[PDB]
Protein backbone atom coordinates (compact mmCIF):
# COMPACT_ATOMS: atom_id res chain seq x y z
CA UNK A 1 0.00 0.00 0.00
CA UNK A 2 1.29 3.37 -1.61
CA UNK A 3 -0.23 6.73 0.52
CA UNK A 4 -2.07 3.83 2.89
CA UNK A 5 -2.68 3.85 6.92
CA UNK A 6 -1.82 1.88 9.38
CA UNK A 7 -4.58 -0.51 10.09
CA UNK A 8 -6.41 -0.29 13.72
CA UNK A 9 -6.34 -3.95 15.97
CA UNK A 10 -8.76 -6.16 14.60
CA UNK A 11 -9.79 -3.78 11.59
CA UNK A 12 -9.22 -6.75 8.94
CA UNK A 13 -9.45 -9.69 10.86
CA UNK A 14 -9.94 -11.91 7.26
CA UNK A 15 -6.50 -10.36 6.12
CA UNK A 16 -4.29 -13.63 6.17
CA UNK A 17 -0.05 -13.51 5.02
CA UNK A 18 1.08 -16.17 2.44
CA UNK A 19 4.66 -16.88 3.69
CA UNK A 20 7.01 -19.06 2.00
CA UNK A 21 8.78 -21.39 4.36
CA UNK A 22 12.48 -21.69 3.11
CA UNK A 23 13.50 -18.57 2.37
CA UNK A 24 10.67 -17.38 4.59
CA UNK A 25 9.45 -13.88 3.05
CA UNK A 26 6.26 -12.80 2.67
CA UNK A 27 4.40 -14.09 -1.07
CA UNK A 28 1.54 -12.23 -0.92
CA UNK A 29 -2.10 -11.59 0.83
CA UNK A 30 -5.25 -13.73 1.07
CA UNK A 31 -8.18 -13.56 2.95
CA UNK A 32 -9.83 -16.12 5.20
CA UNK A 33 -13.63 -16.84 4.10
CA UNK A 34 -14.46 -20.36 6.47
CA UNK A 35 -12.52 -21.65 8.96
CA UNK A 36 -10.93 -24.07 6.58
CA UNK A 37 -10.96 -21.65 3.56
CA UNK A 38 -8.49 -19.17 1.76
CA UNK A 39 -8.92 -16.87 -1.11
CA UNK A 40 -6.29 -15.79 -2.89
CA UNK A 41 -5.05 -14.69 -6.56
CA UNK A 42 -3.74 -17.50 -8.77
CA UNK A 43 -0.63 -15.59 -9.40
CA UNK A 44 0.98 -15.58 -6.44
CA UNK A 45 1.21 -20.15 -6.59
CA UNK A 46 1.69 -20.34 -10.74
CA UNK A 47 3.36 -17.75 -12.87
CA UNK A 48 5.70 -19.74 -15.17
CA UNK A 49 6.74 -16.42 -17.09
CA UNK A 50 8.48 -16.06 -13.76
CA UNK A 51 9.34 -19.79 -12.87
CA UNK A 52 6.79 -19.35 -10.09
CA UNK A 53 4.73 -22.93 -9.35
CA UNK A 54 4.33 -22.99 -5.50
CA UNK A 55 3.27 -26.00 -3.55
CA UNK A 56 1.10 -27.21 -0.79
CA UNK A 57 4.19 -28.22 1.49
CA UNK A 58 5.85 -24.89 0.17
CA UNK A 59 4.33 -22.58 2.04
CA UNK A 60 2.70 -21.41 5.30
CA UNK A 61 -0.79 -19.63 6.18
CA UNK A 62 -0.61 -16.86 8.67
CA UNK A 63 -3.58 -15.91 10.35
CA UNK A 64 -4.56 -13.02 13.29
CA UNK A 65 -1.35 -10.23 12.22
CA UNK A 66 -0.91 -7.06 12.68
CA UNK A 67 2.99 -7.20 12.56
CA UNK A 68 4.68 -7.75 9.21
CA UNK A 69 7.95 -9.52 10.64
CA UNK A 70 7.17 -10.30 14.50
CA UNK A 71 5.94 -13.67 15.16
CA UNK A 72 2.79 -12.69 17.11
CA UNK A 73 2.84 -15.14 19.81
CA UNK A 74 -0.62 -15.78 21.40
CA UNK A 75 -2.39 -13.55 18.74
CA UNK A 76 -1.62 -14.95 15.22
CA UNK A 77 -2.33 -18.44 14.09
CA UNK A 78 0.10 -20.43 11.04
CA UNK A 79 -1.48 -23.07 9.26
CA UNK A 80 -0.74 -25.76 6.91
CA UNK A 81 -2.25 -26.20 3.34
CA UNK A 82 -3.91 -29.47 3.01
CA UNK A 83 -4.51 -28.40 -1.25
CA UNK A 84 -4.42 -25.74 -3.66
CA UNK A 85 -7.21 -25.59 -6.50
CA UNK A 86 -6.35 -22.50 -9.51
CA UNK A 87 -9.12 -21.75 -11.82
CA UNK A 88 -8.93 -24.15 -14.77
CA UNK A 89 -9.53 -21.10 -16.94
CA UNK A 90 -6.71 -18.72 -15.36
CA UNK A 91 -4.86 -17.07 -17.73
CA UNK A 92 -1.22 -16.13 -17.25
CA UNK A 93 -0.21 -16.24 -21.07
CA UNK A 94 -2.66 -13.21 -22.08
CA UNK A 95 -3.75 -11.14 -18.93
CA UNK A 96 -4.02 -12.51 -15.85
CA UNK A 97 -8.01 -13.67 -16.36
CA UNK A 98 -9.64 -15.70 -13.37
CA UNK A 99 -6.78 -15.06 -11.21
CA UNK A 100 -8.36 -16.71 -8.48
CA UNK A 101 -7.49 -20.04 -6.13
CA UNK A 102 -8.87 -21.50 -3.33
CA UNK A 103 -6.80 -23.12 -0.40
CA UNK A 104 -7.95 -25.51 2.01
CA UNK A 105 -6.69 -25.78 5.19
CA UNK A 106 -4.79 -28.35 6.88
CA UNK A 107 -7.82 -28.18 9.75
CA UNK A 108 -9.87 -25.15 10.58
CA UNK A 109 -8.74 -22.47 12.21
CA UNK A 110 -10.30 -21.07 15.43
CA UNK A 111 -11.98 -17.50 15.28
CA UNK A 112 -10.82 -14.71 18.29
CA UNK A 113 -10.92 -10.60 17.73
CA UNK A 114 -8.08 -11.15 15.43
CA UNK A 115 -9.40 -13.80 12.99
CA UNK A 116 -12.95 -13.61 11.57
CA UNK A 117 -14.01 -14.14 7.59
CA UNK A 118 -15.44 -12.11 5.67
CA UNK A 119 -18.53 -12.27 3.70
CA UNK A 120 -18.81 -13.39 -0.09
CA UNK A 121 -21.43 -11.21 -1.98
CA UNK A 122 -24.95 -12.44 -3.14
CA UNK A 123 -26.09 -11.54 -6.67
CA UNK A 124 -27.86 -8.66 -5.28
CA UNK A 125 -25.15 -7.36 -3.16
CA UNK A 126 -22.80 -7.18 -6.17
CA UNK A 127 -24.99 -4.81 -7.96
CA UNK A 128 -25.89 -2.45 -5.59
CA UNK A 129 -22.15 -1.59 -4.38
CA UNK A 130 -20.37 -2.23 -7.62
CA UNK A 131 -20.41 0.65 -9.35
CA UNK A 132 -18.14 3.39 -10.07
CA UNK A 133 -17.38 6.12 -7.19
CA UNK A 134 -18.05 3.77 -4.69
CA UNK A 135 -14.74 3.57 -2.51
CA UNK A 136 -13.25 -0.18 -1.31
CA UNK A 137 -10.63 -0.84 0.86
CA UNK A 138 -7.31 -3.02 0.06
CA UNK A 139 -4.85 -3.85 3.06
CA UNK A 140 -1.70 -5.38 2.63
CA UNK A 141 1.90 -5.69 3.94
CA UNK A 142 3.43 -4.57 0.30
CA UNK A 143 5.90 -2.06 -0.41
CA UNK A 144 4.40 1.28 0.45
CA UNK A 145 6.96 2.66 -2.34
CA UNK A 146 6.64 2.27 -6.19
CA UNK A 147 10.06 0.15 1.30
CA UNK A 148 8.10 -2.33 3.61
CA UNK A 149 5.60 -1.29 6.41
CA UNK A 150 6.22 -2.60 9.87
CA UNK A 151 2.06 -2.88 10.30
CA UNK A 152 -0.66 -3.74 8.33
CA UNK A 153 -1.45 -0.94 5.94
CA UNK A 154 -5.12 0.13 4.93
CA UNK A 155 -6.19 2.61 1.34
CA UNK A 156 -9.94 3.26 0.71
CA UNK A 157 -10.24 3.70 -3.19
CA UNK A 158 -13.33 4.51 -5.87
CA UNK A 159 -13.97 2.29 -8.05
CA UNK A 160 -13.25 3.63 -12.17
CA UNK A 161 -15.36 3.21 -15.08
CA UNK A 162 -14.84 0.66 -17.38
CA UNK A 163 -14.21 2.40 -20.10
CA UNK A 164 -11.89 4.49 -17.94
CA UNK A 165 -10.06 1.79 -16.90
CA UNK A 166 -9.91 0.32 -20.63
CA UNK A 167 -8.02 3.35 -21.88
CA UNK A 168 -5.45 3.62 -19.68
CA UNK A 169 -3.61 0.10 -20.22
CA UNK A 170 -2.64 -1.69 -23.48
CA UNK A 171 -4.18 -5.06 -21.69
CA UNK A 172 -6.93 -6.49 -22.28
CA UNK A 173 -9.74 -6.14 -19.98
CA UNK A 174 -12.32 -8.95 -19.34
CA UNK A 175 -15.08 -9.28 -17.72
CA UNK A 176 -13.62 -10.84 -14.92
CA UNK A 177 -12.01 -7.78 -13.92
CA UNK A 178 -12.68 -4.35 -12.31
CA UNK A 179 -10.13 -1.14 -11.77
CA UNK A 180 -9.86 1.28 -8.39
CA UNK A 181 -7.80 4.33 -8.17
CA UNK A 182 -8.32 7.98 -8.19
CA UNK A 183 -7.86 10.19 -11.20
CA UNK A 184 -4.45 12.47 -11.51
CA UNK A 185 -7.33 14.95 -11.39
CA UNK A 186 -9.33 13.64 -8.32
CA UNK A 187 -5.50 14.54 -6.89
CA UNK A 188 -6.01 11.63 -3.77
CA UNK A 189 -3.32 9.02 -3.86
CA UNK A 190 -3.23 4.80 -3.08
CA UNK A 191 -3.10 1.96 -4.49
CA UNK A 192 -1.75 -1.81 -3.37
CA UNK A 193 2.23 -2.36 -4.13
CA UNK A 194 4.12 -5.73 -4.38
CA UNK A 195 3.61 -7.65 -1.99
CA UNK A 196 -0.29 -6.91 -1.38
CA UNK A 197 -1.18 -9.51 -4.36
CA UNK A 198 -3.90 -11.82 -3.55
CA UNK A 199 -5.12 -9.71 -0.60
CA UNK A 200 -9.24 -8.83 -0.48
CA UNK A 201 -10.78 -5.02 -1.74
CA UNK A 202 -14.00 -5.41 0.63
CA UNK A 203 -16.63 -2.91 0.86
CA UNK A 204 -19.46 -2.76 3.62
CA UNK A 205 -22.73 -3.26 2.79
CA UNK A 206 -25.11 -0.24 4.00
CA UNK A 207 -27.84 -2.31 4.71
CA UNK A 208 -26.82 -5.31 6.44
CA UNK A 209 -23.71 -3.60 8.15
CA UNK A 210 -21.31 -6.78 6.41
CA UNK A 211 -18.39 -6.43 4.82
CA UNK A 212 -17.99 -8.34 1.63
CA UNK A 213 -14.99 -9.19 -0.07
CA UNK A 214 -15.55 -8.15 -3.61
CA UNK A 215 -12.10 -7.81 -5.69
CA UNK A 216 -8.60 -9.61 -5.30
CA UNK A 217 -5.50 -7.42 -5.69
CA UNK A 218 -4.33 -8.89 -9.27
CA UNK A 219 -2.23 -6.53 -11.30
CA UNK A 220 -1.49 -3.26 -12.57
CA UNK A 221 1.60 -1.15 -13.69
CA UNK A 222 3.64 0.48 -11.34
CA UNK A 223 2.10 1.69 -7.92
CA UNK A 224 0.26 5.10 -7.86
CA UNK A 225 1.25 5.95 -11.36
CA UNK A 226 -0.30 8.58 -12.72
CA UNK A 227 -3.43 7.99 -14.98
CA UNK A 228 -2.83 3.51 -14.23
CA UNK A 229 -5.26 1.91 -11.90
CA UNK A 230 -5.46 -1.38 -9.96
CA UNK A 231 -6.70 -4.45 -11.30
CA UNK A 232 -8.86 -6.50 -9.18
CA UNK A 233 -10.73 -10.16 -9.64
CA UNK A 234 -14.73 -9.59 -10.37
CA UNK A 235 -15.45 -12.06 -7.24
CA UNK A 236 -19.09 -12.06 -8.02
CA UNK A 237 -18.20 -13.27 -11.37
CA UNK A 238 -16.40 -16.16 -10.58
CA UNK A 239 -18.83 -16.87 -7.72
CA UNK A 240 -20.10 -20.53 -9.27
CA UNK A 241 -16.26 -21.87 -9.40
CA UNK A 242 -15.88 -21.00 -5.65
CA UNK A 243 -18.99 -22.93 -4.81
CA UNK A 244 -18.06 -25.93 -7.11
CA UNK A 245 -14.69 -26.67 -4.93
CA UNK A 246 -16.24 -26.03 -2.02
CA UNK A 247 -18.91 -28.28 -2.13
CA UNK A 248 -16.96 -31.17 -4.33
CA UNK B 1 -20.88 -15.31 11.12
CA UNK B 2 -19.45 -13.50 8.11
CA UNK B 3 -18.20 -9.69 7.90
CA UNK B 4 -19.36 -8.64 11.22
CA UNK B 5 -16.05 -7.88 13.43
CA UNK B 6 -15.44 -8.78 17.06
CA UNK B 7 -13.91 -5.55 17.52
CA UNK B 8 -16.12 -3.05 15.73
CA UNK B 9 -19.40 -4.16 14.43
CA UNK B 10 -20.18 -6.39 17.31
CA UNK B 11 -19.55 -3.57 19.68
CA UNK B 12 -21.19 -0.64 17.76
CA UNK B 13 -17.78 1.08 17.15
CA UNK B 14 -16.63 2.28 14.03
CA UNK B 15 -13.56 2.06 12.70
CA UNK B 16 -11.60 5.54 11.77
CA UNK B 17 -12.16 5.41 8.35
CA UNK B 18 -15.49 3.35 7.53
CA UNK B 19 -17.34 6.62 7.08
CA UNK B 20 -15.30 7.58 4.10
CA UNK B 21 -16.56 4.32 2.51
CA UNK B 22 -20.40 4.88 3.50
CA UNK B 23 -20.21 8.24 2.02
CA UNK B 24 -19.25 7.40 -0.93
CA UNK B 25 -22.39 4.65 -1.32
CA UNK B 26 -24.18 8.32 -1.87
CA UNK C 1 14.05 -9.49 8.39
CA UNK C 2 10.94 -11.72 10.01
CA UNK C 3 11.62 -12.97 13.39
CA UNK C 4 11.65 -16.69 13.90
CA UNK C 5 8.34 -18.35 13.83
CA UNK C 6 8.10 -22.17 15.83
CA UNK C 7 9.50 -24.99 14.08
CA UNK C 8 6.44 -26.75 15.56
CA UNK C 9 5.19 -24.90 12.59
CA UNK C 10 7.01 -26.50 9.27
RB1 LIG D 1 -6.82 0.01 -24.57
RB1 LIG E 1 -3.67 5.96 -9.87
Amino acid sequence: IVEGSDAEIGMSPWQVMLFRKSPQELLCGASLISDRWVLTAAHCLLYPPWDKNFTENDLLVRIGKHSRTRYERNIEKISMLEKIYIHPRYNWRENLDRDIALMKLKKPVAFSDYIHPVCLPDRETAASLLQAGYKGRVTGWGNLKEGQPSVLQVVNLPIVERPVCKDSTRIRITDNMFCAGYKPDEGKRGDACEGDSGGPFVMKSPFNNRWYQMGIVSWGEGCDRDGKYGFYTHVFRLKKWIQKVIDQ
Amino acid sequence: DCGLRPLFEKKSLEDKTERELLESYI
Amino acid sequence: DFEEIPGEYL
